[PDB]
Parts: structure tokens; sequence; C-alpha cells
């Protein structure tokens, strides 16, 4: 057994979708995807779940910010601060 | 309530219906035989996989 980079997965990119201090996400994945994040407080308040049916999420993100990972597609991050005025 | 049919013999005036209920709504969407009263986005806007 080595250690082969294997041609390997991708899951459809996610749809953006902007609130206040809030990701909507619709979501449309190909198979199961562990969707998971990281609010980037010491308070951590991570999330994990397999996606195989396509479904709008929310996440409050906070002010310093949050990270996203659609499967192993890279990780995202936001600058969620302000949007009510 | 004013068209006759004078098919046959008889002249014969309908309605107008009381009851307006359209089981139709404003938007529709319709495939094959099975129609559906969605509320359809619109033209030039709908959402990628919506």
């Amino acid at each position: 057994p080595v250690k082969a980079k294997c041609i390997a997965t991708l899951a459809p990119e996610p749809l953006v979708e902007h609130k206040h201090r809030t990701l909507i996400l619709h979501l449309h994945p190909d198979h199961p995807t562990l969707l998971t994040t990281r609010s980037l407080g010491s308070d951590a308040n991570p999330t994990r779940q397999w996606i195989e049916r396509p479904t709008t999420v929310n996440f409050t993100v906070t002010g310093e910010g949050l990270e996203y990972t659609w499967g192993n597609h890279p990780p995202k991050r936001v600058w969620a601060q302000e949007s009510g005025e | 309530g004013e068209t006759p049919a004078k098919i046959g013999d008889a002249k014969l005036i309908i309605g107008p219906l009381s009851s307006a209920w359209s089981p139709f709504d404003n938007k529709v969407v319709v495939y094959g035989h099975e129609v559906y009263n969605y509320d359809f986005p619109e033209y030039g806007t709908g959402k990628a996989g919506s």
C-alpha cells in the first residue's frame, strides 16, 4: 500500500447567499458530502452533517469569521461583520 | 350570462356562475399532463439547481 494521490472527488460548488451575519446556502451535491465549519471564536461551535439530499442550510456567522468546507473542495472563509445598518 | 347556443331548437343562457374559484393559481407550471400551481420564480431569474 502506497501513498498515491488518487484522482479523486469533488462536490459541486455551493450557492452562496448573503444575510445579516448569516449564510443561507442553497446546496445541491452529487453524492453524500460531509460539510463542516468552525466558528473561529474561542467558542468553536462546529457543525457536521453528511449532505446527500439538496438542502438550504444556515450558519450563524459571527463578527470575526467562519470557515466552510464543501467536501474536499478547499475550505472557504467569510467576513460577516454587520449588515443591519 | 348573455351567450345563447341555438344548437337543437332551444336557446339557453347560462351563468355567470357565482363560484369564481379558479383552481389554478395565478402562477402555474405545467408538465405533460401533471399541472402544478407553482410559484415559478420567473423567466430570466431562476436560481441554478432550482
